[PDB]
């Protein structure tokens, strides 16, 4: 489900 | 004709995103110095790789309007482009002007890594081609830019948001192929080309790493999320 990529885009 | 104070600042921002990319001398020097195994390699291949999705994901958030689009769409956009912007990045390095023959050797490293034979030859040539264009640091930055920006991906709901954000990037680069090459006018054209044969390596990109020439085919949980691998 791209889980660790959606994590890198949704931080900060 | 010349690049508007708009255009100054998109390549300035472009650049100094991309400027954060990890040093080409590291990677260089360390297959320059010795001959390492197809077992040690394809361990480096894993960390280069799992580094640059990282590097990759903040240079994309940093694009002008990118956080804008849909989520999804940014998922479908980033995983879409990850491996050949890692390709476009390896075919830079490559041609990262280095002393007499470590070219040949760098090649011949590459070359003897633990790749299996069938992946060789498409992407020495593709090395080549983007060689041959002596593209400057500005059109390498910008090309990342356009290839993560790719609308005609496969996933992409509202792909007319991501021709919006991809357009001033690619009215850009054509004014730099211009004015700072005007003995070759199809400059621009050539760096279109190059970027459709980019998505070759798509088609069996998992299979270039389930491929290398090693016992066991370990990988980091991102990497399995970019790739489709484990
Ligand atoms: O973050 C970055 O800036 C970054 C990330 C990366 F992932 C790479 N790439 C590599 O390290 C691997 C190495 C990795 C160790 C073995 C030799 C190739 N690599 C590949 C290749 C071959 C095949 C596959 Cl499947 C992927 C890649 N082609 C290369 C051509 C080169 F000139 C070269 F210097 C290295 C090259 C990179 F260069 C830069």
């Amino acid at each position: 489900d791209h889980q660790l990529l959606r994590y890198l885009l949704d931080k900060d | 004709m010349e690049l508007t104070p708009d255009q100054q600042t998109l390549l300035h921002f472009i650049m100094d995103s991309y400027n954060k990319q990890r040093m080409p001398q590291e990677i260089t020097n360390k297959i320059l110095k010795e001959a390492f195994s197809a077992e040690e390699n394809f361990l480096i291949l894993t960390e280069m790789a799992t580094n640059h999705v990282q590097v990759l994901v903040e240079f994309t958030k940093k694009l002008p309007g990118f956080q804008t689009l849909d989520h999804e769409d940014q998922i479908a956009l980033l995983k879409g482009s990850a491996v050949e912007a890692m390709f476009l990045r390896s075919a830079e390095i490559f041609n990262k002007k280095l002393p007499s023959g470590h070219s040949d050797l760098l090649e011949a490293r590459i070359r003897n890594s633990g790749i299996s034979d069938e992946y060789i030859t498409p992407m020495f040539s593709f090395y080549k081609s983007i060689g041959e264009l002596k593209m400057t640091q500005e059109e390498y930055a910008l090309l990342t830019a356009i290839v993560i920006l790719s609308p005609d991906r496969q996933y992409i709901k509202d792909r007319e948001a991501v021709e919006k954000l991809q357009e001033p990037l690619l009215d850009v680069l054509q004014k730099l192929c211009k004015i700072h090459q005007p003995e070759n006018p199809q400059h621009f054209a050539c760096l279109l080309g190059r970027l459709t044969e980019l998505r070759t390596f798509n088609h069996h990109h998992a299979e270039m790493l389930m491929s290398w020439r090693v016992n066991d085919h370990k990988f980091t949980p991102l990497l399995c999320e970019i790739w489709d691998v484990q």
